[PDB]
């Protein structure tokens, strides 16, 4: 067979440097292990300075915070501040209450 | 920022059930292959003959091959030596 | 830091340079000053590196094999070269400044001249001083180095070298000019010794020479151009040869005792 | 004195580094210095850091944050492996060019204001180059900067009605240019990011100067070739070029005209094998990341 | 022999700011003669052939190597003092002798300049050096540097790649045939040329010959090839070639335009032997740019 | 301020064992000094002593000044190092494994 799994082949960037370890499995499994959605920060409206209060008649934004059924998602798994959870949990239910979300 | 969790003093540092990798037999796996090589292409199917000629190989001595079936795991006893290093404990 | 080292009877040497070979100020070249101007450069390269804690041999040899370490290689070569051939034309090795000594008749060993004939079939030695002289004429064009070298054989002969090449080690001995043309014979000892490279499983890519130098003689324009001046090293390789200090020469040659 | 002493210490040398010793993304440059250690050192795990590395190590070469920690522990990786890097770029003597033909940087240049003529670009570029500063603290940037820039008011309410009083009497658009000049004018004597920690130039990775011909005992070398390895079977996705390994560098790979067989034999399973490439040109970008460009030379 | 003089070196009188009278002896004169007859001693032709057909007729020859090394020595040492004129520097027997400390004094070749070519007139010769080489500082830095790093004997060159690797009716008119493309830096080495015309695959020529006469000797043996021996000298041959070809085909020439001697006779005597970089600069300061830009071939302005 | 602007001069290497810093003996009028290497400090020991000496005032203009000594220090060592390599191979030294080669076979 001429092909494998994207999941046990790593992809080196363009311009970057690499070592002879970047070839071996041991960097495709520390790779996964230390994945972290750490990019949400600059694409994360709620971790930039924005007050979540404002947002609650924009539901496609408060949406990004909430599970499929609607459930909003612990602070652990946003990342927020204890503030600024507190204020995006607020604006989510008062855009349910308004018949937005 | 990411919260870090910071432990009371433990009688113990240890995990219950260490999780070992447990490499998959080679002959159970060539068993596999050719009992579904002869699901699509048929029983004693010319298409098999490979198959049946590694497995009578894998087999011929030990029917589940000759490995070293044996693996166990190291974390509790480098837990209990490394805790009270590593455990930041204030002073006496 | 790399420091010149002291010489004996260096106040002789500094007003009456070295006799029959090189005068007061053709010594400060050599020594005073090259030497020196050597290992400064060899610290400036060296310092803050693991090198800085070797000696120039060890040096040369451990980075024999590193091509981009050559400029590390060149200096150290030359230092350890520079005070091979410093120390078997000097007059006495042994510091006689207190003992005023001016009676030091040093001739070739026994076991220095049974080697000379058996290696040279039969040659005497003034004979194979010819042939040192010859060989450095035709075999060095610019500068380079004279060695009489000893090979894991027991055999004495004769290597030369372009600029700083070490005797060491046959893969930098630097022998062949590959500036200007070269023979079918000199290109099959070109691509026997790259085979012999390729032999080596050690990831350093280095082999084994047992070679040592007996003999050394400065070719460098640093030596020979103040006293006898451009086109007459001829004239200075054979003053070298025959002013030789052999107590450090015969002392160069492994006994066995 | 002792303080004296310490401040011009081996380690007070080495600046303050917490970057993550485990990092997973592009890696553009070192990021960490090279710590090494002589052979005789590393038989006593000495390192000149606080505490003895341990016995396992047998690596020379280290990388660490902290010399010690709550965990009673030094923070370090036993790699050195971005200098073979460097020694490798080195070995292929291919000179660092600027795509765009700007000045070299390691050359005092006697440049003039030509770009200069850009002052309402980069002058507001100090408050407008906050993509990734606070909400409030780059709102700081607007009072602190309104008082100060309000106390020269007097200054440009006196200067304008002396220098250009028919622009106040006839139209703002150059009175908005003088404004811009004024303010750099007055800045200038300022210290506003004084020092700029752009990466300059190569950043160290080379200081070879373009123009040097390589002499050979087979004549002078007019194409540096280079072994390599392909990384992908399928050219890189939306781009015209492949990737490939070389020298501890990826480079862009422009083949002749045609993709040599072995590709699709090989399969996923090209980067097993080693291939001869030619180093076009090597370029420099902002983020400090080496674009090499090559060419797959095939045996013909 | 006045075939190998020069109208600005006169016997007993000094090369004033680079070489004293003793040093222009020593440096040219006193090493002429010795070459010369190193020369006439080894072909009887020295005095009948240009040095440059010598160097063009005896090359890639093991036997004739010492005509051409003779030879190639005399005309890189005159192709070196022709571009020399001086400087108003103080003359180099007045100044104290550098000792060790020069080697630890910092360069200052990329923060200014000196005796530029435009500011004489060659203004064509400016722009080629700036096109080439991005500016006259960085050209400076490269061409005394690569003559400082030269340990022993050798020269550091200014040449001109040709463009006419066509190889086709070559060498027929001197316009069309005398163009450059871009400039570069050299170093050459003992008696090494600058050329590269007539040397290039001198390296592999040879390897070609010893594969034969081994595989021809394998033969007598019997053996059926190898393995990885006609894959090995594949490759030593694949790249021997690709690294010598040119832009469009295979005939890279170089037209001589500069050369800097870094042979310590040169500089030793006067400078002494921690004053190479001293040298170098009044070196420097004593190029008259008019005989360079003579040499300069006309561009090839294909772009 | 130095390694952010010049990040490839962390991966040359650093010992940060020291020899007797009683011994150092160093003129900071020049760059180079015998005994240690040229590196990231001797900008910044160079940007001391300018602004010491009081031939600069400002920090910036003493940094600036000490970074293009250390470029043109850097420029000639990359050469002599270029250089001694050429000159090498072209009188015959051979080498068993390059930096390239090394790379590939690990």
């Amino acid at each position: 067979t001429k092909k494998i799994d994207q999941s046990l082949s790593k992809k080196l960037p363009k311009g970057t440097i690499y070592d002879p370890f970047d070839f071996s499995m041991g960097r495709i499994h520390l790779d996964r292990k230390y994945q972290a959605n750490k990019n949400s920060n600059r694409n994360d409206i709620m971790k930039s300075g924005a007050n979540p209060l404002e947002f609650y008649a924009r539901p496609r934004i408060l949406s990004r915070y909430v599970t499929s059924t609607g459930r909003i998602q612990h602070r652990d798994i946003t990342g927020l501040s204890a503030k600024n959870q507190r204020r995006l949990s607020k604006a989510i239910r008062r855009c349910q209450a308004i018949g937005l979300m | 920022k990411p919260p870090v969790y910071r432990l009371p003093p433990l009688p113990r540092l240890k995990v219950k059930k260490p999780i070992i990798r447990q490499e998959a037999n080679k002959c159970l796996v060539l068993m596999s292959n050719l009992l579904q090589c002869w699901s699509s292409y048929g029983h004693m199917s010319p298409k098999c003959a490979g198959l049946v000629t590694e497995l009578k190989s894998c087999t011929s001595e030990s029917a589940l091959g000759k490995r070293n079936n044996v693996q166990k795991s190291n974390i509790n006893y480098h837990a209990a030596r490394l805790y009270d290093r590593i455990n930041g404990k204030p002073h006496d | 830091i790399h420091v010149v080292p002291k010489l004996p009877n260096s106040k002789a040497l500094l007003q009456n340079g070295v006799p029959n070979i090189l005068s007061s100020s053709g010594f400060k070249t050599v020594w005073f000053d090259y030497q020196r101007y050597l290992c400064d450069k060899l610290t400036l390269a060296t310092a803050g590196q693991s090198l800085e804690s070797y000696y120039p041999f060890h040096i040369l040899l451990k980075t024999a094999g590193n091509p981009l370490q050559s400029n590390i290689f060149n200096l150290a070569s030359s230092i350890h070269n520079n005070h091979l051939f410093v120390e078997n034309i000097l007059p006495s090795a042994v510091e006689h400044g207190t003992n005023s000594n001016a009676v030091v008749k040093t001739e070739p060993s026994r076991l220095f001249l049974s080697k000379i004939k058996d290696s040279f079939n039969g040659s005497d030695w003034e004979v194979v001083k010819e042939e040192m002289i010859y060989r450095a004429e035709n075999e060095v064009l610019g500068q380079g180095w004279l060695f009489l070298v000893e090979n894991n054989e027991k055999k004495l002969f004769i290597l030369t070298s372009n600029n700083n090449g070490t005797p060491y080690y046959f893969p930098r001995n630097q022998s062949f000019d590959l500036n200007s043309a070269i023979s079918i014979d000199e290109f099959a000892t070109l691509k026997q010794m790259k085979e012999l490279i390729g032999k080596s499983t050690k990831l350093n890519g280095k082999v084994q020479d047992w070679t040592m130098p007996i003999i050394c003689v400065n070719l460098w324009d640093h030596a020979y151009l103040h006293d006898y001046g451009v086109g007459n090293r001829s004239k200075y390789v054979k003053n070298v040869l025959d002013n030789l200090n052999w107590s450090v020469v015969n002392n160069r040659i492994f006994s066995g005792i | 004195t002792l303080a004296e002493l310490l401040g011009r210490s081996r380690i007070a040398q080495v600046a303050n580094n917490h970057k993550p010793l485990t990092y997973t993304g592009k890696k553009f440059h070192p990021t960490h210095q090279i710590i090494e250690t002589k052979p005789s050192t590393l038989y006593r795990q000495e390192w000149g850091l606080k505490s003895a590395i341990p016995s396992k190590i047998k690596s020379r070469y280290l990388v660490y944050n902290d010399l010690d920690t709550l965990e009673r522990i030094t923070t370090f990786e036993p790699r050195g492996g971005t200098q073979w890097n460097r020694l490798r770029f080195q070995e292929m003597g291919v000179p660092i060019v600027s795509n765009i033909g700007r000045q070299n940087p390691f050359f005092k240049y006697i440049s003039r204001p030509e770009d200069e003529s850009h002052a309402k670009l980069s002058l507001f570029k100090e408050m407008k180059g906050d993509t990734d500063i606070s909400p409030a603290a780059m709102k700081k940037r607007l009072k602190k900067i309104t008082a100060l820039i309000r106390s020269f008011q007097d200054e440009f309410k006196e200067w304008l009605v002396e220098n250009h009083p028919d622009e106040l009497k006839l139209n703002s658009n150059k009175l908005e240019d003088y404004v811009v000049k004024f303010l750099n004018k007055k800045l200038e004597t300022k210290t506003n990011k004084k020092f700029n920690t752009e990466i300059i130039g190569t950043g160290g990775l080379s200081y070879s100067l373009p123009g040097k011909l390589k002499n050979s005992p087979n004549g002078v070398i007019q194409r540096t070739v280079v072994p390599g390895r392909i990384l992908n079977v399928v050219k890189e996705n939306n781009d015209n070029k492949w990737l490939a390994a070389i020298g501890g560098f990826v480079a862009d790979v422009v083949f002749f005209q045609s993709p040599p067989s072995s590709f699709n034999s090989m399969g996923d399973f090209i980067r097993m094998k080693t291939f001869l490439f030619e180093i076009l040109e090597a370029s420099m970008e902002k983020n400090g990341s080496v674009s090499m460009h090559a060419r797959l030379l095939e045996p013909q | 022999s006045t075939r190998y003089a020069l109208e600005h070196l006169k016997e007993g009188a000094p090369l004033k700011g680079l070489f004293s009278i003793e040093g222009l002896q020593k440096a040219w004169f006193d090493r002429v003669k010795y070459l010369d007859a190193k020369l006439n001693d080894c072909t009887n032709e020295a005095q009948q052939k240009p040095l440059e057909t010598l160097i063009h007729e005896n090359s890639k020859s093991a036997s004739k190597k010492h005509i051409v090394n003779y030879a190639s020595s005399l005309y890189n040492l005159k192709f070196s003092m022709s571009s020399l004129q001086g400087c108003i520097r103080t003359p180099p027997e007045e100044c104290p002798r550098l000792g060790p400390e020069a080697l630890l004094q910092t360069p200052d070749f990329n923060r200014t300049i000196s005796n530029e070519p435009l500011t004489t007139g060659n203004e064509r010769l400016q722009a080629a050096l700036i096109s080439s080489f991005g500016s006259l500082m960085e050209f400076r830095t490269l061409l005394i540097n690569s003559n400082l790093a030269i340990s022993g004997d050798g020269f550091t060159w200014l040449v001109a790649r040709r463009q006419l690797d066509k190889r086709a009716m070559r060498n027929d008119m001197p316009n069309r045939d005398i163009e450059y493309d871009k400039l570069f830096i050299l170093n050459t080495y003992n008696a090494g040329t600058p050329f590269n015309f007539s040397t290039s695959g001198v390296m592999n020529e040879l390897n070609n010959q010893y594969t034969n006469m081994e595989k021809q000797r394998a033969k007598e043996a019997g053996n059926l090839e190898d393995s990885e021996m006609t894959a090995k000298q594949a490759k030593t041959k694949f790249i021997y070639e690709t690294q010598q070809k040119g832009f469009s085909g295979k005939e890279v020439s170089y037209i001589p335009l500069l050369a800097i001697d870094a042979s310590p006779k040169t500089w030793l005597t006067d400078y002494g032997v921690f004053g190479k970089r001293e040298y170098l600069e009044r070196v420097w300061d004593s190029i008259e740019w008019k005989i360079v830009e003579s040499r300069l071939p006309q561009r090839t302005k294909i772009q | 301020l130095f390694y952010k602007q010049h990040p490839w001069e962390l991966s040359r290497p650093k010992i940060l064992v020291e020899n007797e810093i009683g011994d150092e003996n160093y003129d900071w009028s020049h760059m180079l000094q015998i005994g240690r290497p040229l590196d990231g400090e001797s900008v910044i020991q160079r940007t001391m002593y300018l602004i010491k000496t009081k031939q600069y005032g400002d920090m910036v203009e003493a940094y600036d000044h000490a970074r293009y000594e250390f470029y043109a220090l850097r420029m000639q060592e990359e050469t002599e190092q270029q250089v001694a390599l050429e000159e090498a191979e072209m009188f015959g030294s051979l080498f068993g494994v390059s930096a390239i080669e090394h790379g590939i076979q690990k």
